Order: C-alpha cells, then sequence, then structure tokens
C-alpha cells in the first residue's frame, strides 16, 4: 500500500465527522426533551 | 506521517572493495 | 484529543524505531573496528616484509 498513514487519518477523521454529528444530535434531542416536558406541565 | 525517514548508507566492505585482491608481498 | 493520542502513539513508536538504527549502527561499528585492527596489523607485517 502507497502512503498508508495519511489513508489512516482520512479514516479516522471521517469516523470522527460521525461521532460529532452523532453527538450533535444527541443534544439536541435532550434541549426537545426539556421544551417538551415544560409544554407539558404547562398545558 | 509518511515519510519521515533518517538514511542510513552501507557500503560493501571486503577484499574485492578495497583494493586488496591479490594482495602478495612474494613471488 | 483523538489527533492529539494518534499523534503520541506515532511518535513513540517512531522514537523507538530510531533505537533500533542506533543499535545497527553501533553494530556496525564493532565491526569495522576489528576490520581496523586487522588492517593496521597487515600494514606493520608490510612494513616488517619490504
Amino acid at each position: 500500500t502507497t502512503d498508508p498513514l495519511k489513508a489512516l487519518d482520512d479514516a479516522i477523521a471521517s469516523v470522527d465527522k460521525f461521532r460529532s454529528s452523532l453527538g450533535a444530535v444527541q443534544n439536541r434531542l435532550d434541549s426537545a426533551v426539556t421544551n417538551l416536558n415544560n409544554t407539558t406541565t404547562n398545558l | 506521517n509518511d515519510n519521515q525517514t533518517i538514511t542510513i548508507d552501507l557500503k560493501q566492505i571486503d577484499a574485492k572493495t578495497l583494493g586488496l585482491d591479490g594482495f602478495s608481498v612474494k613471488n | 484529543a483523538n489527533r492529539f493520542t494518534s499523534n503520541i502513539k506515532g511518535l513513540t513508536q517512531a522514537a523507538r524505531n530510531a533505537n533500533d538504527g542506533i543499535s545497527v549502527a553501533q553494530t556496525t561499528e564493532g565491526a569495522l573496528s576489528e576490520i581496523n585492527n586487522n588492517l593496521q596489523r597487515v600494514r606493520e607485517l608490510t612494513v616488517q616484509a619490504t
């Protein structure tokens, strides 16, 4: 294989991108849950 | 990263590659 | 931090590798020293023979 280490770095960054997107979605979902609880209490 | 090498040179050292091939001090 | 982890592992492994080259240099230097001793003895014997 030619240029192995750069390909390995590319793969590591590619999986890191997916992990970061997933974490952002977790934060969004938690915010949604909080807002829904408040809305349910008020209604 | 890639291409992070320090080059060691190795020279074949022997009688032929030193000029001492057939060295004689007698006939 | 993942990038630091990768960098640290790679750098440590590279230093471990460089130690091997140091060992190779030492071994070949020992061999060369033996050859040099033989050459000096041969030179002295040629001086005695001429």
